[PDB]
């Protein structure tokens, strides 16, 4: 698109950039990061699909590890969400541990199945384990 | 609201 930027608020930052022309994704590497507010969004590598508007329906991320963190508090700045890979809904801010996944905050953390990040009063409660790789 | 695409290797900018 034509310059705009006096209004952005997004910003990703990449040392391997690729559009993915034969397939409308974009596909990012190198310690890559996407950030707006305190979900530290960070991997290697983001796979971001986008439709026809260059809405983007939905984005996967890996690394290693595969993590990403968040702040929650001044003190509680160490919260994350790890597993086996990671897929987001940028459509309405809620990151997916997908297949087998770990959670930690201060003072807890949960980890076994597939689950969605919490960001309220609330858990999972679902009790596992899983391997690295 | 808008996504900024910024790269390093070049320091340089994108979007969409």
């Amino acid at each position: 698109g034509l310059p705009s930027d006096r209004n952005q608020q997004i910003s990703l930052v990449a040392d391997r950039a690729t559009y993915n022309e034969k397939t409308g994704l974009t596909t990012y590497t190198g310690n890559v990061v996407i950030e707006q507010g305190t979900m530290k969004l960070q991997a290697d590598s983001i796979v971001a699909t986008l439709n026809s508007k260059r809405e983007i329906q939905t984005i996967t991320a890996k690394g290693r590890p595969s993590k990403f963190q968040q702040q929650i508090s001044a003190d509680k700045g160490i919260a994350r969400g790890e597993g086996q890979t990671i897929v987001y809904n940028a459509d309405t801010g809620i990151i997916t541990l997908s297949g087998g996944a770990y959670l930690y905050q201060d003072g807890s953390s949960i980890r076994g199945n597939t689950l969605k990040y919490s960001m309220n009063k609330g858990d999972v409660e679902a009790q596992g384990s899983s391997s690295n790789r | 609201v808008p996504i900024t695409y910024v790269n390093r290797a070049t320091x340089k900018c994108a979007r969409y």
